RNA sequence: GAUGUCGGCUCAUCACAUCCUGGGGCUGAAGUAGGUCCCAAGGGUAUGGCUGUUCGCCAUUUAAAGUGGUACGCGAGCUGGGUUUAGAACGUCGUGAGACAGUUCGGUCCCUAUCUGCCGUGGGCGCUGGAGAACUGAGGGGGGCUGCUCCUAGUACGAGAGGACCGGAGUGGACGCAUCACUGGUGUUCGGGUUGUCAUGCCAAUGGCACUGCCCGGUAGCUAAAUGCGGAAGAGAUAAGUGCUGAAAGCAUCUAAGCACGAAACUUGCCCCGAGAUGAGUUCUCCCUGACCCUUUAAGGGUCCUGAAGGAACGUUGAAGACGACGACGUUGAUAGGCCGGGUGUGUAAGCGCAGCGAUGCGUUGAGCUAACCGGUACUAAUGAACCGUGAGGCUUAACCUU
RNA sequence: AAUUCCUUGUCGGGUAAGUUCCGACCUGCACGAAUGGCGUAAUGAUGGCCAGGCUGUCUCCACCCGAGACUCAGUGAAAUU
RNA sequence: CACAGGUGGUCAGGUAGAGAAUACCAAGGCGCUUGAGAGAACUCGGGUGAAGGAACUAGGCAAAAUGGUGCCGUAACUUC
RNA sequence: AGGACCGAACCGACUAAUGUUGAAAAAUUAGCGGAUGACUUGUGGCUGGGGGUGAAAGGCCAAUCAAACCGGGAGAUAGCU
């Protein structure tokens, strides 16, 4: 959700 | 023509009269002896079989005992072969000295390299190390990519055993030949560590 | 009911529409230096400044700083500046919530590798008696770059200025292998200085702890920035291209038959692996020359005796090593450790004595200590043994024995 | 310009070379005066830039001391299929 | 969970030090419920480094060192 | 004297690395910031779900917040898998 998995 | 078998005794410095220091790799070329003389009627190539050194009586095998006793030559520490250039002739029991290299002026030495064991790509293939800081995550001295978007091509430079293999240095200048001491002063460095056996043959590259 | 996106880093790989080097044709090619086109992919093919950038501009180099494919190669390899969340501002639009391919500051990138594949390294079996070595080399990799300077020659050319191919020599850069004698780094296993502190009863003298307490040096070994070598020459067949002879086609023509030149490509030669090359190779040497039974009577099975050549295991070990493996030795013995001597390094120990008010200094003394190194030494330990594998090696054919 | 599309505006300074930075000009795509304007000493784990010093960040990595990785005995795990 | 976790109060030795910092100790309490051997790549945590010294990179992350006491001395600007 | 200075406890959490089936469902190590104050802390108590509280982030309200948890309406409805 935050950008690339899982930022 | 043919070469010989000796021992790497080490390295020292030779000072000339003009004040120059010539690196040398001293070699203890003990008196060699021929063991077999092979021709085309039986084997199919003109070569010889030479040994050197000595060995313990109660340690050498019986098969080789007859192989050496056949030629009436005391046992050695091994066996090697040299091909003849269509103009060489020898006989079993013949002893060969270091004077054979009296008028050659150059040789190509051969021997086994030192043992580095399991080595990395940097130690082995001179790979470029990645960034040590500025984000690097457990990938400092690693190779990196090894392919594309689906098999690693054969011969891919990787980590593995480094050393302990046949190595041949070429066109080494000769400096001195002292038959009294059975020595040979070869310029430069050669493979193998002190005590290891190595081959010395005239230079084909001039 | 998930194929993770620019660029950088790293590691690369193929194509040739060739950037350089190589070989040629025409040239409005004098020469030097260029232009154009052909053959050629063997190897090689910048560093930095600004920018997140690729790109691009700029500076300075280079023989040249190639064009492209590989999920605009490569995030179960790294990065996370950019893109691409939630936060907050400017500009702008909207009454407003909010929004913009407008900008700006900030902002968790997970995975112990089952298979394939790749780099390395072993076991087992096989190759037809078995065992121990040395080879053949079918095949497969590695390597293949290049500048400058001098002579040839201030020659040919040219009015001068300017300034050669051909051929030879030397010296360099980058890359690559090996090596540690030299120059050096490392050296928490050597020595010494020294702060604070605890302890060894105390002084003296030592040791521990504090990043090896902080430092100065430094053996072996490893190692590069250090020093030696290397790219080839040569040969054969060729590409573009140039040809001789020569008809078809009375002449002409490099070709159709024939024949001679021809490049860093290809095949060779240099280096390494290499008989699991199941097409399983070749040479030398060594060891085994039993008594019977029974049986679907056979490449049959079992018992008693026999147990070699050699190997393995075990052990002491290695400039060999992840483990296996490989190498050396095992009392007929220097394999390791210790011990003796020596060398190297550290730098005048301790103790006593002398001087001085004392801290300290001097003499004994270049003293004592000293790791892995050199040369020697059986003092200890590597044990007699047993464990291991056998007994003449099939059938057929041809030639020999008994040419 | 935390605002400027054209744009790395133009000039100058600094650098061997500066799309960034500072100082000026104004052609203000689309600043603007309490949703405040222009300044402002000091302050800031604030943003941007240039220096000195310092260094293995790098050129180009090398060696060493430790904990794992590796082997042996013991226990024995987890994810996908 | 036999957990690198959190926390309210009280007692507060000696040497050095300004100090409840820090370093070595006392009292007293522990060595952290698997170990042995080897001494490869690579990773983690550290130490040293030839010559150059930010050329690294989006951007100088860490390290080291400046680091303490006393004395001299101390710019622009300023709300003094 | 000081919402003053350096700096432990204490309270915080700017950077980096490790870890990321972790020792740990947000930590460790190295440094870092405030440290007489708008400070911090113990015990107890009160404000309560379209409401509370909020030096304001759509933050917190028992590891859950653009409307908590539990139960019930309830076998909500699902023209979609
Ligand atoms: C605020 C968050 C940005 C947001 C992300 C949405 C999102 O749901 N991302 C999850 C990623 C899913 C992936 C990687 C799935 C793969 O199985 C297939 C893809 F690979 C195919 C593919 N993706 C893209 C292009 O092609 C692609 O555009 N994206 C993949 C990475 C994120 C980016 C994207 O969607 O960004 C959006 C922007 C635009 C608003």
């Amino acid at each position: 959700x935050t950008x690339p998995f899982x930022x | 023509m043919i070469g010989l078998v000796g021992k790497k005794v080490g390295m020292t410095r030779i000072f000339t009269e003009d004040g120059v220091s010539i690196p040398v790799t001293v070699i203890e070329v003990e008196a060699n002896r021929v063991t077999q003389v092979k021709d085309l009627a039986n084997d199919g190539y003109r070569a010889i079989q030479v040994t050197t050194g000595a060995k313990k009586a109660n340690r050498v095998t019986k098969p080789e005992a007859g192989h050496f006793a056949k030629a009436g030559v005391e046992a050695g520490r091994g066996l090697w072969e040299f091909r003849l250039a269509e103009g060489e002739e020898f006989t079993v029991g013949q002893s060969i000295s270091v004077e054979l290299f009296a008028d050659v002026k150059k040789v190509d030495v051969t021997g086994t390299s030192k043992g580095k064991g399991f080595a990395g790509t940097v130690k082995r293939w001179n790979f470029r190390t990645q960034d040590a800081t500025h984000g690097n995550s457990l990938s400092h001295r690693v190779p990196g990519s090894i392919g594309q978007n689906g098999k690693v091509f054969k011969g891919k430079k990787m980590a593995g055993q480094m050393g302990n293999e046949r190595v041949t240095v070429q066109s080494l200048d000769v400096v001195r030949v002292d038959a009294e001491r059975n020595l040979l002063l070869v310029k430069g460095a050669v493979p193998g560590a002190t005590g290891s056996d190595l081959i010395v043959k005239p230079a084909v590259k001039a």
